[PDB]
């Protein structure tokens, strides 16, 4: 007669999730855990609460210069990124160069706000003229305009005197301060414009020991200006000043920057803009919200992230081979 | 598999045990039925669970990308600077995906080695007391109610107590 | 190695087996000789290809080192460049070193684990209608021709069919 | 463990066992004592020193940090070189970390797979001669004296000295 | 005795051995070597395209057209340029090339130029354009210059304020160059350009130039004190270029444009062509494998296979070989 | 009861720890630990060679000759250098040193300089050598400034045109520095060099460089809102380097001579010498070790192991250790 019997066997259910081995593809498994997480909700979002600055048609540059068709950026509040498109058309309006801009850049990836403030006074310049420096190349509201922060200084009663300015920063937080120089079309607008024929821009602070000279050449017009502004920025740390001199060619600052808030930031590539949302983890695509540890939306990301991976499928094994 | 268990002398699984990844099929005078391995499948999961968490840490200090900014005149350094962050993260894409691929080998592995170990330990138990039918099952030469299952199934099964039952058994089947 | 079946309890391999990997030798009155396992040889084959195609396929996102230049007061940077596409083709190289190291361990235990199935198998399918003789062999108790060799390799042997003829060759054998 | 015999059908290790990692433990009229398997110790340290050696080879050629420095207008490229130093650096450290768990793994079960291996070459030697006990101990059905022990150990058991008394003695057991 | 059948497995008369963690030197009955080891030790064409192999000339030497290097007068189409490491034949009249690795980087995406003159030389009237010749850079003995550049001297002890223009009417971008001559001394000075104090200004959409000589008394190199400074810039389509100078102007008289952009690059090698095709070139020679991995250089072009340092890669595929 | 024979494992009572994928703390009969932890805490020769610890001094402090470094007017061959993160002995005179982190990654594979003396301070016939002092570069006490380097004044309400030359005659580079003033109005222009207009051209084979002093109001720095403007070149043998100067010129005296190159490295390090000898050192300590790996500090020189930032590295060598 057969006698009893035990069995040793095993689980097996009908799952169809599959993993690959190194010697086998698509092994059917009981039991699988996806690690990869593969999807964003496609908006720009607070981080953690915090707004981030959507600069929309303004570049970085039209921002902190005061482009003057980036109003809506005067005074923006602190913020937890900044999100800047690939070309904003609102950039240097009247044509020229930002020196060390990328550096500058790479500052304001770790500040989260600024707070703007007046160091020179537009009306401060009693022996030149301070409100004719306007182009059609930065219009405003239809009228010739130019940068806000800044101030096109004109000769006055055909002489451009000396000018000698100090500013002392007596705040307690570090200044990011703009200034700029004129490079004109020729000879002729150099005189009509500033009288004197050899100019210079002397600028000193306890480590910065600068001094400009324009550099007249025939140029082709872009934003129908054959002329050029070139742009210069400096930290002024607490208790030091800045010194400028100059016989012509000063686009001298009115409003400097002070560094209120320092953290964690960046500046982030996108054609998106506010998503009237919140998250923890954000990528130039879209938000991520996940329990994953690896994602594969995009490589720049801010906050609390998976780890980025290029793969399009990660899925660890945790059961056993499933019987068919 | 790599242990001859799962998918091999054990043709398949059963959809019949739920509450375990591995146990035994009993059939006596009493009836028949499922019970799962408690501690073999509890070893498992122990493991698993320690691997899964072992990978995702050890991808904790993986490269983190970080957007930099050049000019037109700054190619070089641009191109560089692409390349390092290109070939850091296809480093760490291949460690994952290799290391995902190795421990799922391994995982698969793992399991056939917990049911082959599993079917040895009930054989080293019965010994001779039982015929090895090449499946998976034994035959017992002897009686073997529900309480010498669980003897069997917790590992203290009393060889001593039926080898008497069972040499009069063996003798009865080899003597025809 | 880890298995214990090639150069373990199975001496040595057999140069007059060419057509496969893994197989049979088999003497009766009808005659001797080799036959290779089509079914474990050909698994082995597919699972060696797709070893080697998946190694390759990892080492197709390496790093593509690319030449830059820098002049006399950028040494700084041209250190950094060239450290960077050393570091990465270092890591590269270790990264093919060591899987190749270690897949070919996996490929060698792979091959012993099929030579200890298949024996397995083997071993199941005749249980005691063979007798064991430790080298790799079984001596059947009863006789077997052609027809049940080729159904012991297929894998269909029928052992009731011949399991009264083994059990008075055991009983035989056993009496004296 | 992955084979079954260390802390497996095999309890516990033999503290008495000490000139090697595997052995036997035999038990006759003449008395009983530990031998350590002079083979498979050997080859265990063969292996476990080629694998020592060929991880720190194979960590022969990983990145060494070099010493940068750049003014305060150069902090893009100064990031540069910190997060590709400090990258190599973490890619090191995970292969290193990495290599060392696996390969304790993989020692472990090789410590196991000996084991197996040697109890499956005595199982093998005795066939039907002794008897299987179940905790890595077989129970020989004829008189083994310290050279058939030494026979068994060394791998020179002969089967069909011994065949006839062992069956004899299993003829009256099954009786 | 009954009837018996074995298990067993293959062996033959394979040597071919692999390594392993544990072992080295193991003897298996198959394996796959996966490390291309050989090379034709020759530069050849790129999948039938000739590579531009400078030979003697720098790229500075071929761009600004040193006498000694006409063979480059008018290149075609290449798939990979070949630079020596050190070439003889590079800024004859001594002096620097601005932003020269810029222009390197930017010609390892260029795979043909089509040479354009922007400014005939015998279009200035007002200055000499035949005399501005140096012993520093000879062609068949006689002093000559860079050929795409004019070095204006003064005319009838006057140098009128030079105001010349080329707009890129072209679809494809334009490579301009130009320089500058920084003299010895003051009475040099006025011996080639008359005026004392002399600029040049140069203008695009985006560039905006204004150098000034440096006099001053240097080491000879190429029996010169004197120094040439050249400058290079992009011209976009539809974009001008304004050059306004009253001395030392070192003036364009050849642009590239740019008609084919590519994948391409320069290889330093010694070596030169060797007539022949490849799909894959290392500056030590062309590879042509099925190999996936390969050891010769780490600098390749084409369908190449993936580079390791490693002096051997061979996987196991069968088993180990019994002796 | 039958003779018996037991397959069995060593045991011992280690209670080394590896861990595993699937497992952390397994207890093992034997381990190896490959990662070594421990440092002696000092800076030491390396392989008999003792470093250049500046101390309180910064490469520029020594190069240029800040008068608090005279400790290093002299030194012989060393190992390696040791700078401190903020030396406070560094530009005594405010200003700037031209490519100064490109002159230290120079200095890292240099292990021995000679002075020599290029321009005496004694050949300045036409002009003020001695008065070129300042509080801002005090001497025990008094006025004082670099002395590798000669702050040259006007002479009798004269400053003639400088023109010097030096030819490097010697067989090895020879690293040349000098300086330009940038002081604070024309009155101090006129006080120091009488001419109002002034510039620095300097020569050699590559450099053409010509320097302007700017004269502006700038925040006081060590008492001082004036500024020096350091520049430097390797002059190669044969070469020659030609200053001309009619005003603000910081003229050299010293030179260094690079008589042997090396790997070496300029280690950032607050430790000071220990009196000790090793064949590995860090910027915390030295390292006297077999083991393949340390978690020390990453920036080391010697023959070392390799860094890792583990905590613990432990191969299992043994079995899993029965309790
Ligand atoms: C800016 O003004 C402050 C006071 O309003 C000046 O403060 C002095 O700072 C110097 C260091 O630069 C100290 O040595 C003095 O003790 C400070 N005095 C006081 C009263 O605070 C500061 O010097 C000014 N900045 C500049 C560049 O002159
Ligand atoms: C520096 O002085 C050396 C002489 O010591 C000059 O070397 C000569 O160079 C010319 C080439 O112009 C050779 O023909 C001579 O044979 C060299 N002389 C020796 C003795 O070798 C060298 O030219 C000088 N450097 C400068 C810049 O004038
Ligand atoms: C170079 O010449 C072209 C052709 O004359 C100019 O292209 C014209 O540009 C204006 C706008 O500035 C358009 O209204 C015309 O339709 C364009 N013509 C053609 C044929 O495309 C170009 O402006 C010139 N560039 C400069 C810098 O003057
Ligand atoms: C695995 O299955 C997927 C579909 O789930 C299929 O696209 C893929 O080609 C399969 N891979 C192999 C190797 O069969
Ligand atoms: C392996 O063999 C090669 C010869 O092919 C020999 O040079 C090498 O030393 C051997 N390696 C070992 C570890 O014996
Ligand atoms: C080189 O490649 C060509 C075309 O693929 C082939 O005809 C030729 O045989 C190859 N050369 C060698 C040596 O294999």
């Amino acid at each position: 007669d057969p006698g009893d019997q035990i069995c040793i066997g095993y689980h097996a259910n009908n799952s169809t999730e599959q993993v690959d081995t190194i010697m086998e593809k698509n092994v059917t498994v009981t039991h699988a855990q996806d690690i990869l997480e593969k999807k964003h909700n496609g908006k720009l979002c607070d981080l953690d609460g915090v707004k981030p600055l959507i600069l929309r048609d303004c570049s970085v540059a039209g921002w902190l210069l005061g482009n003057p068709m980036c109003d809506e950026f005067i005074n923006v509040p602190e913020w937890s990124y900044i999100v800047e498109k690939a070309n904003p058309v609102n950039d240097l309006c009247y044509p020229g160069d930002f020196n060390d801009y990328e550096e500058l850049k790479h500052l304001l990836s770790r500040i989260n706000h600024f707070e703007k403030i007046q160091i020179i006074p537009k009306s401060s310049w009693s022996s030149h003229e301070a409100s004719l420096g306007v182009s059609s190349a930065c219009p405003y509201q239809g009228k010739s305009s130019f940068f806000r922060n800044v101030v096109w200084l004109i000769k006055k009663n055909s002489t451009y005197p000396t000018i000698k300015r100090s500013y002392n920063n007596t705040n307690q937080e570090d200044l990011l301060v703009l200034w700029g120089i004129h490079h004109p079309n020729d000879a002729a607008e150099q005189t009509k414009l500033y009288q004197n024929p050899t100019t210079y821009i002397s600028v000193g602070t306890s480590t910065l020991n600068q001094r400009l000279v324009p550099r007249i050449a025939t140029r082709s017009k872009v934003n129908g200006q054959s002329g050029r502004m070139e742009f210069f920025w400096t930290i002024l740390k607490p208790n030091d000043a800045i010194n400028f001199e100059s016989n012509g060619n000063f686009i001298a600052p009115e409003y400097a920057y002070k560094i209120v808030k320092k953290g964690d930031s960046t500046i982030m590539k996108s054609e998106l803009e506010y998503g009237n949302c919140n998250t923890k983890c954000q990528t130039p695509m879209g938000a991520i919200n996940s329990s994953m540890p690896f994602h594969n939306i995009h490589p720049l990301t801010i906050g609390e992230c998976p780890k980025y991976v290029k793969s399009n499928r990660l899925v660890l094994a945790t059961g056993l081979r499933n019987s068919p | 598999g790599l242990f001859g268990a799962i998918a091999g002398f054990i043709e398949g699984g059963w959809q019949g045990m739920v509450d375990g990844w591995y146990g035994y099929h009993h059939s006596n005078e009493q009836g028949s039925g499922y019970a799962a391995d408690k501690e073999s499948t509890q070893k498992a999961i122990d493991g698993v669970t320690n691997k899964v968490n072992s990978i995702i840490d050890k991808m904790n200090t993986q490269f983190e990308a970080v957007g930099r900014e050049f000019n037109n005149l700054e190619r070089r350094i641009e191109n560089l600077n692409k390349k390092m962050e290109d070939g850091f993260l296809d480093v760490w894409t291949y460690n994952a995906e290799l290391l995902v691929l190795m421990e799922n080998e391994r995982t698969l592995d793992f399991h056939d080695s917990n049911v082959k170990n599993l079917y040895d330990k009930v054989r080293l138990q019965l010994r001779d007391n039982a015929k090895e039918l090449g499946n998976g099952c034994f035959e017992f030469y002897h009686k073997c109610d529900n309480e010498c299952m669980e003897s069997v199934r917790n590992g203290t099964y009393d060889y001593p107590q039926y080898s008497e039952e069972a040499r009069l058994k063996r003798e009865e089947i080899s003597s025809g």
